[PDB]
């Protein structure tokens, strides 16, 4: 899962 | 202790009537008149703010309620029953629709959810039916403008225009004479104001009449700018002043 | 991510870069890290992308219902309390790191929320991988009594420090301005200082280049 | 953190640094670690920022509800509610809390609640990572029934030292004064306390 | 007629248990009244201690719900205290959940919803009480909101409740007719209390000693009740008038 | 009608007839009283001697709650025990969470709310007792009486049971004749007299007297039973007065 | 032991002038062993297209799930679900399984039938929406697809040009991944005709 | 306790009937008549609306005919609200079957589960039965075209032609008279409308007091299409058979 | 009459008729007697049979080494209540290493019975019990009625025609109360007490039931040839 | 367990399944039938974790037989395979998942086609001309890629299967004690007795 | 996580  | 009433309080009599639904409709009969009219570019819903004491501040008691930014409701019957239905209706628009699809429900489907809640009070154990009939006016992108009536049984019907409560029989007749499929929204407001005077006894002004519309998007009512695809709520409550402006040209 | 919040005279401003990463790869060059909780309460989110979006919508939903129930405009401290208590319950596993800001009947507010559920109050804040680059700028240029335009410049300057100096941040600057007595203005792609240069060549292929085995019309109808 | 609470002639004073840490990075240099759970019952928070906030919020809620039904709670009662939370959830909590309040009967009182959720009523209490460095100093310099100005100085000098040696303490020194006269917030900046 | 024992509809669409719960409202034979000042909201209620053996200080129908909200009950005391404990719990929870003090009108709505449930769900009886909530709301200013066993509630300019309520109501209507405003145009709560006592005296046609009354005042950031002495001070000033 | 066959039903006057019928069971029971005094409270009760065979002193009816509260009741004895058991749980949980022993007003509402709860549903029956209780807390002495409806107030003196009127009249005299206050040891004697006087209305069977008290000075704020020389002395003072 | 790369496979989507394209490979393997050459990863619900990469059991399960949900949607709403709406439904459904997720990389493509706008989106396994003008990529050769797309792509391609571009991005990415390939399908989607082409590619 | 107010909805009469089922059926007998007729090449559903007002929005309306899946529809006689509860259940049940077996649910299987739900309300739980009778019209590749009915008892049976609601006695006699096995759909359309025309309690049958649906193989080759008639389409079919 | 449908209903004079009807089953029960000195406590019970081919229903149940009871009325209800007592005595031993006070046994039974007199759906117990025991404060006799009322006595009796024995014991009090250190004399007095309640019948060898507990005697029950000594 | 194969030819599905049951260093049995008849025209072979295999197979068999009785009808192979897949797909996220892999061979009588489904313990379903579970596939898939033709007869299918078993007996480390072969066609399910 |  991608992060910011 | 706890609820040991797990059996139905609404049952069929030998003639086939469901007594409590009939009696709930009788409570709606007693209720103050409310109505809705569907124009080509909008819907109007209206009712009388019949105050309990003149010491009461009747702006604090809203009979016409926003459900979603494009859907509004009014009722006839028992006020407290209506209040909790609005609470439940607002929430179910989120839990069973907006939190799933990222958009507000279309009118018929929100109506469908309210109807479900009212049907359950007709069959579940240990409860009585709701003592109200609702009129729900709304707009959605793929259905346009619509008006629905919901009864204690959980039944709902789409209307061009109708009225409920006290002087509904008379008011429904009035609306048959005046309604056509070419009404512009302003004409529908005007007809609604005429229809409502028949059934109001005392004062007839913008402080005793509650009236809302589902019409054009209101960017000025949005609260923010910068998302050009968000254009604002189509639901708008007419002010005390706005109503009185339309009563001089009555 | 780089995100910031800066208070000023008559309100508060938040800003964010627009890069999403999956490891060293840039997953999204222009995602929106600024979220609307209510019309005049906005949220900037760093951390697990889905968590910041989901937690922001959930509390936004409940705030709307609460606003309707109370016949009042929502307050930032309600969003703050609801967010923090939710995040605390999840013991850090919901990886949302938020700067919450807005205006309400009480005034203008600026807060941060860490994923384990602690909150902070300040006139200037920064979160995300680029938070040190941004905070270096904020600590250098922030002053008491900023005008709206000074606050916007300071905020986007802080985001720029993140964009240039942090590999976790890039692309554009989004801004949202929440001033007292006015509508929130959401400035999507307020700055776009990373426009791809013109490519040297067009890679559009001669038609028929690709070898095909079969065709067929798909039935989308009823 | 560095925190402490000191009873004196007219009541009690709470004191704290303003540093929040995220590793060796200072996440907040102006934190308020002194927190109100009732008009004249406050606490100093150390350990996890999230845990101690969550705890203080619950305690404030309990005491608000206590107040509605039975009137003003005693400082002992407030400390008991903190204990119940800290003790029963000792596996999941990192919270070192000092509770301090002012009754009109009991004057100033200080209860310290270390990690395990035990309760200890003391004339004064120190806690937080920075407190280790001032056990010597504080034990040597504390007396009972100090004046307000003496107590402010004791706290200022003590936390000054804790901040000097502890890297996990710093920023401003905050204090909260609790007497019959009401509630007073004090703040002291580095340029003052550093060169003491 | 078992439609008379539980809260189901009668053939004429009525709820007899709700109607009879209203009749229990007057069981105590007390009248209450509430008015708004500029800065305050005042509620007064008759205090009747029949038995000489009672501790008169423990005899009260006014409740401090939160720091800012007060509530007076018309109805039997067991139901009154049941309602007060719930209101206190609801107001404290609201503050914890949402980070600000529960507004008077929202608490009124919440208690009204609870009452509505008792009118619809069979296993719960309605409470035989009418609840008058008062505060100086930070958004709305001086506020009076009242709840009944039907689950109805509304805001008031002023209000009264009890057996001789109609006398007091028309007395107040006649004043506001004349005054032309929403409230008691008075600076200090002391004089608004005096107004309240004065118009209660005229409408009921009776005199009061300090132990015949019970007064609650709501100002910005606190609601409080008066001692026998603060009331005596107030009765004295009305006499010298 | 039929309004009186089901608890929690309002009659058309607005009454809960089942609570009113529970009051009849209270009125049917033996006399019990409480007298508030300078720094404490005193409780007394008449125990009817059904037979020679009842072991004297050994059917105790006054009950302690926590360490500082006394409770006495008239009506259905088991209903009173049930109420005191709940009171003991309420006091334990208060002390557990808040450290301090439960204040008497706080304790009064715990019982009040619990009794009132038994008038909300048709699946429970109201309590068949009126309960007199009280003690000493940080704010002084408090005496309370609590009825089947859940209604309770603070009292200077209180009585219930068959001799309630006789006893009430007797209490009213003391309140008038001792307006500056009554001492703990005075109240103990008065309590004995009043139970003997109120025994007039129950006089087929002769009775056994039982007294208890909390006094800041005489018992250190703790609830203790009155026995031995102090009990006999108060019996004698009562015997004097009915002759 | 990494569920997202046991079976292998890829999905790519692109926008063009009044059209969208979505393509996938056909491989289904168990680590090194290729098992099936016919395992398509693109499905449709009315005019909305969904491609799913990742663990094949979840790919199958999610297709069955979204068919279910869109069928009920249609019955109640009396219209076909639109891509913007379906995208939201996908997001909700994945995030609902936040702490026990489906190990998938879904991709949505289609044209809104009211507004005529081409629409594509991609998601992570827990529901995060990635909306894009240009292209979305997914699967075990996603690095390669990102490289191919970022260099080959240009805006406003005609359907027959877009076809070549998306096909070349897929093919050449697949050929640098051991777990992708073994055939490929390309859907070209215009406002109301949809062509499906099977590509000839290396079978190793 | 609460036993005092329990109607005992799930007991037998001394004759061995279920009071509430009987009384529910009595309720249904005053509902708008609905008719199903099954042909060799399709099925007709026709139903009369409960007496209209001129102001009712008739085109965006549905009171009688509901879609269950793509191959199955129902006609309702009774409480609409009760029917919707059951309809959503049936719709979900259809989808569970499809999800499980990757095949559309056989008509009887759907009908049985709905009828089993109704049955339950007559034997346990102390709740009132659903005041609804359904006519099910659907197709599957085992039995082809099928008509069923279910009523509050949860009993179901299959039919070539059937009516529910008001005047089923007169309607059933008329269907029995004119129905014949080799019938086409278009003949069944006519029979349905002519039967309502004669049994109606209204003065004359108009488009605005009707709902109408067909289930034909009349799409393209070996597959099935549901057509829920628009008002204008009913107005035409009413002229086409000379009732107006 | 209209108020005897269940235990949760008071009559207009404040009575509980279901509790009173429960009390009535005790009155139909065979007579049993309790009495005690300072060193021992004795139960005597007249056992009743169905006919001449049947056994004589046991009326005495051991609860612990130092406690036990006799029953009059519904026997299964005595089984439930005696079993509860066994548990409560047991719990006192395992947890506190403490023999349960007969007085506490009394209070525990009262509270158990009471719950069934205030809640819908339940019913009062239909049995009366006489509990004897020897504990840290000596010999005890208790009388339990299913109204929840428990009473400590020197002696008593319950069941049909128990008024004969209860009168006898009332006169005899000063004698039997001081039969210390003599088991057989206390029993004799008990057997005589019960005889004042006999009509058209007298005590046979498989009709009489006696139990004793005291200073150095565990609660034990005597039946059959073991009671012939006393006829 | 270990070896299960399946080949679908023109008019039938053939399943071959090893006979050995081994625990530790002992072959406990050499005549084990690793199969259950689900319906008269549907057969399922299985391999995996000890105990789980038979428990799962019999449980599916019980469910399919119940359906048959209830509807007086035989579920299609596609329908049975989808039911089985769903059961395994549920199982994989249970507290203790079924570790069982299956081949489902059936003759669809409505279509008059044989069908072979390969489903692993995760609920991964695929329809194939030929299938295998475990290490068997590492030899047979390539062999079958070479020698298999879509229109083969049942006899050609069995010869093709002999090739597979021969290769496995040459190159597999373990003695799997031969295979039991079963044919599913329009006339139902039968067992070849000399292989 | 933020410590104090
Ligand atoms: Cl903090
Ligand atoms: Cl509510
Ligand atoms: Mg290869």
């Amino acid at each position: 899962a991608p992060a910011x | 202790m706890t609820d040991r009433y797990s059996f139905s309080l609404t049952t069929f009599s030998p003639s086939g009537k469901l007594g409590q639904i009939d009696y709930a409709l009788t409570a709606v009969k007693q209720g103050v008149t409310s109505l809705g009219i569907k124009a080509t570019n909008g819907v109007v819903i209206a009712t009388e703010k019949k105050s309990s004491s003149p010491l009461a501040m009747s702006e604090t008691l809203s009979k016409v309620s926003l459900l979603t930014p494009d859907i509004g409701a009014v009722y006839s019957g028992m006020g407290p029953d209506y209040r909790v239905l609005v609470d439940k209706s607002r929430k179910v628009a989120h839990t069973s629709y907006k939190r799933i699809y990222g958009e507000y429900p279309p009118t018929k489907l929100l109506v469908s959810e309210v109807a479900k809640i009212m049907q359950e009070a007709t069959q579940s154990g240990g409860v009585r039916p709701f003592g109200v009939s609702l009129l729900i006016a709304g707009h959605d992108e793929f259905n346009g403008f619509s008006l629905y009536q919901v009864d204690p049984s959980g039944s709902y019907f789409p209307w061009k225009a109708t009225a409920i409560g006290k002087g509904s029989v008379a008011a429904k007749t009035f609306l048959e004479k005046r309604w056509n499929d070419e009404l512009e929204l302003e004409d529908a407001i005007h007809i609604a104001l005429l229809t409502l005077k028949e059934s109001v006894e005392g004062e007839f002004n913008g402080d005793t009449i509650e009236l809302a519309i589902i019409g054009d998007e209101n960017p000025d009512l949005l609260g923010y700018t910068g998302i050009p695809t968000d254009k604002g709520p189509r639901f708008r409550k007419l002010t005390s002043q706005e109503i009185n402006d339309r009563l001089e040209a009555l | 991510t780089t995100i910031v919040g800066v208070k000023f005279n008559n309100g508060v401003v938040i800003a964010a870069d627009t890069r999403s990463t999956q490891g060293p790869i840039v997953a999204d060059k222009n995602c929106a890290k600024l979220h609307r909780i209510s019309p005049k309460i906005w949220c900037a989110g760093a951390g697990t992308a889905a968590d910041t979006e989901a937690v922001t919508q959930l509390i936004g939903s409940n705030i709307e219902l609460h606003s309707l129930y109370t016949s009042r405009e929502p307050r930032v401290v309600s969003a703050l309390q609801m967010l923090k208590q939710h995040l605390f319950k999840y013991q850090g596993h919901i990886g949302a790191y938020l700067i919450v800001a807005g205006v309400d009947p009480t005034g203008s507010h600026l807060f941060s929320i860490h994923a384990h559920g602690s909150t902070d109050v300040g006139y200037y804040l920064s979160l995300g991988s680029g938070s040190l680059a941004a905070m270096a700028v904020l600590e250098s240029h922030w002053k008491q009594d900023l005008t709206k335009e000074e606050a916007i410049k300071l905020a986007s300057d802080a985001i720029q420090a993140g964009i240039w100096n942090d590999l976790g941040s890039g692309s554009n600057v989004d801004v949202c301005v929440m001033e007292i007595g006015k509508d929130a203005e959401y400035l999507r792609n307020y700055l776009t200082p990373n426009v791809r240069e013109e490519k040297q060549k067009s890679y559009k292929f001669p038609r028929g280049t690709t070898a095909v085995l079969k065709e067929s019309i798909v039935n989308i109808c009823d | 953190t560095s925190i402490m609470a000191v009873t004196f002639k007219d009541g009690v004073i709470l004191g704290a640094d303003s540093r929040t840490t995220t590793g060796a990075y200072i996440a907040n240099r102006v934190t308020d670690k002194l927190t109100r759970v009732h008009d004249k019952i406050w606490c100093c928070r150390s350990g996890s920022a999230a845990d101690t906030q969550a705890i203080a919020d619950i305690v404030q809620y309990h005491l608000e509800l206590y107040t509605s039904q039975y009137g003003t709670p005693s400082t002992e009662t407030a400390a008991s509610v903190f204990k119940e939370l800290c003790y029963e959830n000792k596996d999941n909590l990192t919270a070192g809390i000092i509770v301090a309040g002012y009754d009109d009967k009991n004057k100033g009182e200080v209860y310290t609640i270390p990690l395990g959720g035990s309760v200890h009523k003391l004339p004064y209490a120190i806690a937080g990572s920075g407190s280790t460095f001032i056990y010597g100093y504080c034990d040597k310099n504390f007396r009972e029934n100090m004046s307000k100005e003496e107590t402010v100085d004791f706290i200022k000098h003590s936390l000054s030292q804790a901040i000097k040696w502890d890297g996990s303490s710093g920023g401003v020194i905050r204090m909260v004064v609790l007497t019959a006269a009401g509630v007073e917030r004090l703040i002291f900046y580095p340029d003052e306390y550093e060169q003491l | 007629g078992y439609d008379r024992h539980i809260t189901i509809f009668s053939p004429e669409g009525r709820l007899y248990q709700v109607e009879y719960a209203f009749k229990a409202t007057n069981q105590t034979n007390i009248n209450s009244l509430a008015v708004r000042g500029k800065d305050c909201t005042v509620v007064i209620s008759q205090k009747k201690v029949p038995d000489k053996l009672l501790d008169p200080t423990t005899v009260s129908y006014i409740f401090c719900i939160s720091r800012t909200i007060g509530m007076v009950v018309n109805g039997p005391i067991p139901d009154a205290r049941n309602a007060a404990l719930r209101a206190k719990a609801e107001a404290a929870e609201f503050r914890y959940k949402y980070g600000y003090d529960m507004p008077c009108d929202v608490l009124a709505k919440r208690m009204a919803n609870l009452s509505q449930i008792y009118t619809q769900r069979a296993y719960m009886r309605p409470l035989g009480v009418i609840l008058t909530f008062v505060s100086v709301d930070e958004e709305l200013g001086p506020s009076i909101y009242k709840t009944d066993p039907a689950g109805y509630y509304v805001g008031y300019k002023a209000t009264a409740t009890g057996p001789k309520q109609q006398e007091i109501t028309t007395n107040l209507e006649n004043h506001f007719k004349k005054s032309k405003i929403d409230h008691i145009n008075e600076e200090s709560w002391e004089k608004v209390v005096e107004f309240a006592i004065t118009h209660m005296i005229d409408a009921l046609g009776t005199e009061f000693s300090k132990n015949d009354l019970e007064v609650g005042v709501a100002t910005k950031d606190k609601f409080f009740t008066l001692s026998a002495e603060n009331i005596e001070e107030r009765l004295v000033a009305i006499a010298e008038q | 009608t039929g309004y009186d066959l089901s608890n929690s039903v309002f009659s058309p006057d607005g009454r809960n007839f089942q609570v009113e019928y529970a009051v009849k069971a209270v009125e049917n029971g033996t006399t019990s009283i409480g007298i508030k005094c300078n720094d404490g409270v005193v409780f007394a009760v008449e125990k009817l001697i059904t037979s020679k065979l009842l072991v004297p002193q050994k059917n105790v009816k006054i009950q302690v709650v926590d360490r500082h509260i006394g409770c006495v009741y008239s009506g259905l004895i088991p209903d009173g025990r049930h109420l005191v058991n709940r009171g003991r749980e309420e006091a334990a949980s208060f002390k557990k969470l808040y450290k301090t022993p439960i204040p008497i007003p706080a304790f009064a509402d715990r019982l009040g709310q619990y009794v009132q709860a038994h008038t909300l549903y048709n699946s429970v029956r109201p309590f068949g007792v009126s309960t007199i209780f009280g003690g000493v807390d940080k704010n002084g002495a408090h005496l309370y009486m609590l009825e089947p409806s859940g209604s309770y107030w603070g009292y200077k003196g209180a009585a219930t049971g068959k001799g309630r009127q006789s006893a009430k009249a007797e209490l009213e005299k003391l309140v008038d004749h001792h307006p500056e206050g009554l001492s703990a040891r005075e109240a103990v004697k008065q309590a004995a007299k009043i139970i003997y006087l109120a025994h007039e209305d129950n006089k087929e069977k002769d009775f056994e007297l039982e007294i208890s008290w909390c006094s800041l000075s005489e018992t250190n704020g703790l609830h203790k039973f009155v026995k031995g020389d102090l009990l006999q002395e108060a019996i004698d003072f009562a015997q004097k007065e009915i002759n | 032991s990494d569920p997202s790369s046991i079976n292998g496979g890829i999905v790519v989507a692109m926008t063009g002038k009044d059209c969208v394209a979505i393509a996938c490979d056909l491989r289904l393997g168990s680590q090194s062993l290729g098992v099936s050459n016919k395992f398509e990863k693109i499905f449709h619900y009315g005019h909305v297209f969904l491609g799913i990469t990742g663990l094949a059991t979840d790919v199958t399960t999610l297709n069955e799930m979204f068919r279910y949900k869109t069928n009920l949607y249609k019955l109640k709403e009396e219209r076909a679900i639109e891509p913007e709406t379906f995208t939201q439904l996908v997001s909700s459904s994945l995030y609902e399984r936040r702490f026990g997720p489906y190990f998938v990389g879904p991709v949505v493509a289609g044209i809104n039938s009211k507004s005529g706008k081409p629409f594509i989106a991609g998601f992570d396994l827990i529901g995060c929406i990635d909306e894009a003008k240009d292209f979305i990529v997914s699967g075990t050769a996603s690095d390669q697809l990102f490289g191919m797309c970022e260099s080959l792509y240009e805006p406003n391609l005609e359907p027959e040009d877009l076809f070549e571009t998306i096909s070349q991005a897929l093919l050449n990415a697949a050929d640098r991944d051991a777990l992708s390939g073994w055939g490929a399908v390309v859907y070209i989607i215009k406002k109301d005709e949809v062509v499906k082409r099977y590509l000839k590619m290396r079978q190793d | 306790g609460s036993r005092r107010y329990d109607s005992r909805t799930t007991i037998f009469s001394p004759e061995g009937r279920l009071y509430q089922v009987e009384y529910a059926l009595e309720s249904i007998s005053h509902a708008g008549t609905a008719i199903g007729i099954m042909a060799s090449d399709g099925i007709v559903l026709a139903a009369e609306r409960k007496v209209t007002s001129t102001l009712l929005e008739q085109d965006t309306s549905t009171e009688k005919l509901y879609k269950l899946n793509d191959k199955i529809a129902v006609a309702v006689a009774g409480l609409t609200a009760d029917a919707e509860i059951l309809i959503n259940t049936a719709r979900i049940h259809a989808q569970n079957y499809l999800k499980t077996y990757n095949e559309d649910i056989p008509v009887e299987i759907l009908v049985r589960r709905l009828s089993d739900i109704k049955q339950g309300y007559t034997q346990h739980g102390g709740l009132r039965p659903f005041g609804v009778s359904f006519i099910y019209a659907g197709y599957d590749d085992r039995y082809g075209y099928q008509l069923y009915t279910s009523n509050p008892s949860g009993n179901y049976t299959g039919w070539k032609a059937i009516s529910v609601g008001a005047n089923t006695s007169a309607a059933q006699t008329l269907l029995q008279m004119d129905y014949k096995d080799d019938m086409k759909v278009d003949d069944a359309i006519e029979l349905a409308l002519k039967t309502l025309s004669k049994t109606t309690d209204s003065s004359a049958l108009t488009y605005d007091r009707l709902e109408f649906a067909t289930i034909r193989k009349g799409a393209n080759d070996g597959e099935v299409y549901q057509k829920i008639f628009k008002p204008q389409e009913i107005k035409d079919i009413l002229v086409k058979t000379g009732i107006t | 009459n209209n108020y005897d449908g269940d235990t949760v209903t008071f009559s207009p004079t404040g009575r509980l008729f279901q509790v009173e009807y429960a009390l009535e089953a005790i009155k139909q029960g065979s007579v049993t007697v309790g009495l005690r000195s300072n060193t021992h406590a004795v139960l005597v019970a007249l056992k009743r049979n169905a006919d001449e081919l049947s056994s004589y229903q046991k009326k005495i149940i051991k609860c612990d080494e130092h406690m036990g009871l006799s029953l009059a009325g519904l026997a299964p209800d005595a089984r439930v209540l005696s079993n509860y007592l066994r548990q409560q005595c047991n719990y006192s031993s395992l947890v506190f290493n403490r023999k349960l006070a007969v007085e506490r046994a009394g209070h525990l039974l009262c509270d158990k019975a009471q719950k069934n007199t205030q809640s819908y759906g339940g019913r009062p117990y239909g049995v009366g019990l006489l509990i004897i025991g020897y504990d840290k404060s000596g010999a005890h006799l208790l009388e339990f009625q299913p109204s929840g009322n428990v009473t400590e006595l020197y002696g008593t009796a319950i069941g049909a025609r128990s008024q004969g024995a209860k009168t006898y014991l009332e006169r005899t009090l000063d004698t039997f109360i001081k039969i210390d250190g003599n088991p057989d004399e206390l029993i004799k007095a008990g057997v005589e007490a019960i005889s004042q309640s006999l009509r058209d019948e007298s005590l046979t060898v498989d009709n009489l039931s006696i139990a004793i507990v005291g200073k150095d005697t565990p609660f034990t029950i005597y039946d059959g040839e073991a009671v012939a000594k006393y006829i | 367990m270990d070896i299960i194969l399946g080949i679908r030819v023109q008019d039938s599905v053939i399943l071959a399944s090893s006979k050995a049951v081994t625990r530790g260093i002992s072959v406990l049995k050499d005549s084990d039938d690793k199969t259950r008849q689900l319906s008269p025209h549907t057969l399922m072979s299985f391999a995996g974790e000890a105990g789980d295999t038979v428990q799962f197979a019999e449980y599916i068999q019980a469910n399919i037989q119940l359906y048959s009785i209830r509807e007086d009808y035989e579920l299609s192979p596609q329908a049975v395979s989808s039911f089985v897949r769903q059961e395994l797909a549920k199982s994989i996220r249970s507290r203790r998942p079924y570790q069982v892999n299956v081949l489902i061979g059936g003759y669809d009588k409505k279509k008059n086609k044989p069908e072979l489904y390969q489903i692993d313990y995760l609920g991964t379903k695929v329809e194939l001309p030929y299938g295998a579970h475990g290490y068997s596939g590492f030899y047979t898939f390539s062999l079958l890629d070479h020698h298999y033709r879509p229109d083969m007869t049942t006899e050609e299918g069995l010869d093709l299967l002999k090739l597979c078993v021969q290769e496995l007996e040459k190159r597999m480390p373990m003695d799997f004690k031969g295979v039991i072969v079963k044919i599913v066609d329009k006339d139902g399910i039968r067992q070849v007795d000399d292989f």
